[PDB]
RNA sequence: CUUUAAUGUUUGAUGUUCUAACGUUGACCCGUAAUCCGGGUUGCGGACAGUGUCUGGUGGGUAGUUUGACUGGGGCGGUC
RNA sequence: GUUUAUUAAAAACACAGCACUGUGCAAACACGAAAGUGGACGUAUACGGUGUGACGCCUGCCCGGUGCCGGAAGGUUAAUAUCGAAGCCCCGGUAAACGGCGGCCGUAACUAUAACGGUCCUAAGGUAGCGA
RNA sequence: AGGACCGAACCGACUAAUGUUGAAAAAUUAGCGGAUGACUUGUGGCUGGGGGUGAAAGGCCAAUCAAACCGGGAGAUAGCU
């Protein structure tokens, strides 16, 4: 939860932080762990492609999946754990299958909670099913769009979507946006959501914070020498010119849509 | 590639052109697509990359005549 | 291109109708399916002699295919012949689900919109009882005895 | 301040190693060029 | 003329010039628009919101500045445009070039009419300012402020001297100020002092003109 | 002939549904106790999409260059 | 904090915070004729872009409903030279509209400033910041 | 605890001074800044020229950089000395 830094320095004057004491402190489960990778973000032919990405800290990936499987004989929540692999918190479950696996891990958890990936469902908050057996108006997260592809939409803190209708084949849901989109008739998404609805108030706070967050300066184009990249500006820092990007035409308050294949699922556009 | 395997293709030399009649060059891609032909003579598909002049050409002569060649052109069936 | 049909009857074109057709229908539906053979001023001569045999001797247990076809285009009264449609009414256990094989239109079907049954259905004679779903997870049924001769 | 001359046998050699220069047609078009020009050091990494 | 007051129709095709014919090429029509300049004390620029401000068109506004006649800016066939208009920015790019006048934007159609009154009105207001009764006194008095405030330029360690302005006509307002030599000012300071006058006494009208004569040095 | 039907038509649009090209960064089986690929099965999309040609609009982002001369220094101006 | 290595250390550049936009994953976007790759083993509390520059303090004005404002083309109100244009709907445009963010009059005690209404407009109405 | 204070190492270079055919293709001499992090550094490795890269100066990219270096085109071309 929230904790405010007491100022003893500027450089600790606007550091807003949120502690995580309801997780263990120390190593986690290595046999479900895997390396990180850093490449400054850089391309196949390593290049600065999408600027600013890279650095950070070190961090580590964790071998995971949210396809709610080995459905069989249910699990229970063993612990939750922080990981910098999401803006949330993930959690180990232990199955009665005698399986051991991590899950994305919703808000409602308090350890030892009952889990079943069984399609009958105990309609338990945080539990998954394919949306064709949902309740009407249900709140769901881990929206896929091909059946069993594995969620790829809505797997962040407090992200969810409300089911608007399920009529005939296909289910229309409201993306967090105010976007109505229809995913398929079977397709999953997990009841409710994962919280961490407070790390919104967590800050970088300073450059040191941003340095361990791998944010390498978003370097202001606009007061550069326009020669190698243009936009506005000059040596005189003058205005009263035709503002466009290097593609010769504006990018700020211009639509885009290069996916003439997903209009068909879209009912009412994003905001 | 970008070649018919029959008709004989590859992009071939160009230029944008203007009544100005400026100088630049650009090549020119044919209209080929890999289309899933049904051999029938072993009753399988041997999907080949083919022109769209060629698509016609294959048809007019028939499957195993394009596919008579390839072997006679010493190349992947 | 152009073909002489092999097809007995077909919804346009029938019974050794030599006609030209769309290229995109002809090469990927009229052939290779047996519903046509390419035409050439060579082929037509071969074919003309051949069809007094072929579009008769083949085309005589095929009357079934045009009839049964309706039943699989809807999938409301899922009916095909396993051996039948040319032997009187569709009878025996033989037909659809007793091997769990029935032809689909395009794999999008209403003939496996639920699965639940312990040894399938069909087990009468002189008619053939199909199960005609009333839901997608309850099988309260409305079984019919359609035939498609 | 430092100087343009930096040390290392290692780095020197795997800037251009003989084989690596025998292993890309263009800087082998070169190898041959010089070789025909008759220079008994070649690589300069003996 | 209707209501005695003169209207012109101009350019070459698309204008809905389909007339008796007379401009074999792109040229002759231009001979006409230059007539359109001669006759004005007001010019109206129609621009579209969906083909307006073309390259030729922005040059056309630049030209207008030469034309020395009052600019009133019309946008016609503007009831069919999209609800989020494209077009504030289109107004902004022309605004920044920039035309100190009074605008006044019109969004009409010839196939509806909305702007119809507002166009009639705008021209009159623009004409009053343009045609304003002027007068050596006013000009001299506001001028003093300007030069005191921001400094007449110095040239070759010798400071210049301004000493009166008078009006050489008013209809497109011209003034001729007798000070130091032509090159002793840059065109810019001329314009600075001009812009000042354009500011301190309203000119919703046309650009105003400034001159400099020498005799004292 | 202007004009106007009635009729023969001829053809293109929209509308809807389909599947069989085609797509499938769904799921599985398989060469192969290989995140590549290939083939096959099935699920989903679907005559679309996308691309090739042709073709209209846009395009200082990129490209080649153009911007006189007279001149009591030039540019200024004015002038040819 | 960072920086013009081999003139110039800053007020420059950066920066948290803030603001705005664009993007629903086969993402935007970016590189790479493309294949592929990066973006991301991520997933709108984000991601990308852009932009402003701690912090505190200076009040940032929604067009839909219905109304209003200008205008014509119509509607509506007219004569009934029918057509019906003027004022109003509508078309556009309009929230210093109802309703949250001014005056002026009475009134929170030197009247006067005024939370309520009247009055200018179918303006909330000096509440914030700040006072000779 | 901390982009915490002072301050060696190590890195950086604000004042001055000196050198300026040096001792030195930017050091020395003498004060001086930061110094547990937006740190510092090794080793190795990788981003390549109309190109990178760039906490951005039109910097820097092999002593060279408002267009590398090198080869060729090319005895360029030059109403000019």
């Amino acid at each position: 939860a929230v904790v405010k830094c007491k100022p003893t320095s500027p450089g600790r004057r606007h550091v807003v932080k949120v502690v995580n004491p309801e997780l263990h402190k120390g190593k986690p489960f290595a046999p479900l762990l895997e390396k990180n990778s850093k490449s400054g973000g850089r391309n196949n032919n390593g290049r600065i492609t999408t600027r600013h990405i890279g650095g950070g800290h070190k961090q580590a990936y964790r071998i995971v999946d949210f396809k709610r499987n080995k459905d069989g004989i249910p699990a229970v929540v063993e612990r939750l754990e922080y990981d910098p692999n999401r803006s949330a918190n993930i959690a180990l479950v232990l199955y009665k299958d005698g399986e051991r696996r991590y899950i994305l891990a919703p808000k409602g958890l308090k350890a030892g909670d009952q889990i079943q990936s069984g399609v009958d469902a105990a309609i338990k908050p945080g539990n998954t099913l394919p949306m064709r057996n949902i309740p009407v108006g249900s709140t769901v997260h881990n929206v896929e769009m091909k059946p069993g592809k594995g969620g790829q939409l809505a797997r962040s803190a407090g992200t969810y979507v409300q089911i608007v209708a399920r009529d005939g084949a296909y289910v229309t849901l409201r993306l967090r946006s105010g976007e109505m989109r229809k995913v398929e008739a079977d397709c999953r998404a997990t009841l409710g959501e994962v919280g961490n609805a407070e790390h919104m108030l967590r800050v970088l706070g300073k450059a040191g914070a941003a340095r361990w967050r791998g944010v390498r300066p978003t370097v202001r184009g606009t007061a550069m020498n326009p020669v190698d990249h243009p936009h506005g500006g000059g040596e005189g820092r003058n205005f009263g010119k035709h503002p466009v990007t290097p593609w010769g035409v504006q990018t700020k308050g211009k639509k885009t849509r290069s996916n003439k294949r997903t209009d068909k699922f879209i009912v009412r556009r994003r905001s | 590639s970008r070649v018919c395997q029959v008709t004989g293709k590859r992009p071939v030399t160009g230029n944008n052109r203007s009544h100005a009649l400026n100088a630049t060059k650009r090549r020119f891609l044919p209209n080929l697509h890999s289309h899933r032909f049904w051999v029938e003579s072993e009753k399988r598909f041997v999907t080949l990359r083919v022109s769209a002049k060629g698509m016609r050409v294959i048809d007019k002569k028939g499957i195993d005549t394009v596919l008579a060649e390839l072997r006679a052109r010493g190349e992947k069936y | 291109m152009q073909v002489i049909l092999l097809d007995k009857v077909a919804n346009l074109g029938s019974l050794g109708d030599q006609v030209n057709v769309k290229a995109g229908y002809a090469r990927n539906f009229l052939v290779p399916q047996g519903k046509a053979v390419p035409a050439t001023k060579k082929n037509i001569e071969f074919f003309e002699a051949r069809r007094a045999e072929l579009e008769a001797k083949l085309a005589e247990v095929l009357a079934a295919a045009n009839a049964r076809a309706e039943k699989i285009n809807a999938l409301e009264t899922v009916t095909i012949a396993s051996k039948a449609g040319d032997e009187g009414k569709l009878f025996g256990s033989i037909g659809t689900r007793d091997i769990a094989d029935a032809v689909t239109a395009a794999g999008v079907e209403v003939a496996k919109s639920e699965v639940r049954l312990p040894n399938g259905v069909l087990r009468t004679t002189g008619e053939h009882e199909v199960s005609f779903q009333v839901h997608s997870e309850v099988f309260a049924k409305v079984i019919v005895n359609v035939v498609a001769e | 301040m430092k100087r343009t001359f930096q040390p290392s046998v290692l780095k020197r050699n795997r800037s251009h190693g003989f084989r690596a220069r025998m292993a890309t047609k263009n800087g082998r078009q070169v190898l041959a060029r010089r070789r025909a020009k008759g220079r008994a050091r070649l690589t300069v990494s003996k | 003329e209707r209501d005695g007051r003169e209207y012109v129709l101009i350019d070459t095709a698309g204008v809905r010039k389909r007339g008796k014919i007379t401009d074999a090429v792109e040229k002759f029509s231009v001979i006409k628009t230059l007539q359109a300049i001669e006759d004005a004390n007001v010019v109206m620029l129609v621009i579209d919101a969906r083909e307006g401000i073309s390259d030729q068109d922005l040059s056309l506004l630049g030209f207008i500045l030469n034309s020395g006649r009052s600019l009133v800016i019309v946008v016609n066939k503007w009831d069919g445009l999209s609800q989020e208009v494209k077009e504030q920015v289109k107004e902004t790019l022309d605004f920044r070039l920039g035309f100190i006048d009074f605008a006044r934007v019109h969004f009409i159609s010839a196939l509806h009419g909305s702007g119809v009154g507002n166009l009639f009105e705008s021209v009159r207001e623009a004409y009053d300012s343009s045609t304003r009764r002027v007068g050596t006194s006013m000009l001299t008095r506001i001028m003093t402020m300007a030069v005191e405030d921001h400094q007449p330029p110095l040239v070759r360690g010798r400071r210049v001297k301004l000493k009166y302005a008078h009006a050489g006509g008013y209809n497109p307002p011209i003034v001729v100020i007798h000070g130091n030599q032509v090159k002793d000012l840059p065109d810019s300071y001329k314009r600075y002092l001009m812009n000042y006058f354009r500011k301190s006494l309203d000119v919703m009208g046309s650009p105003i003109r400034i001159q400099f004569k020498e005799g004292e040095n």
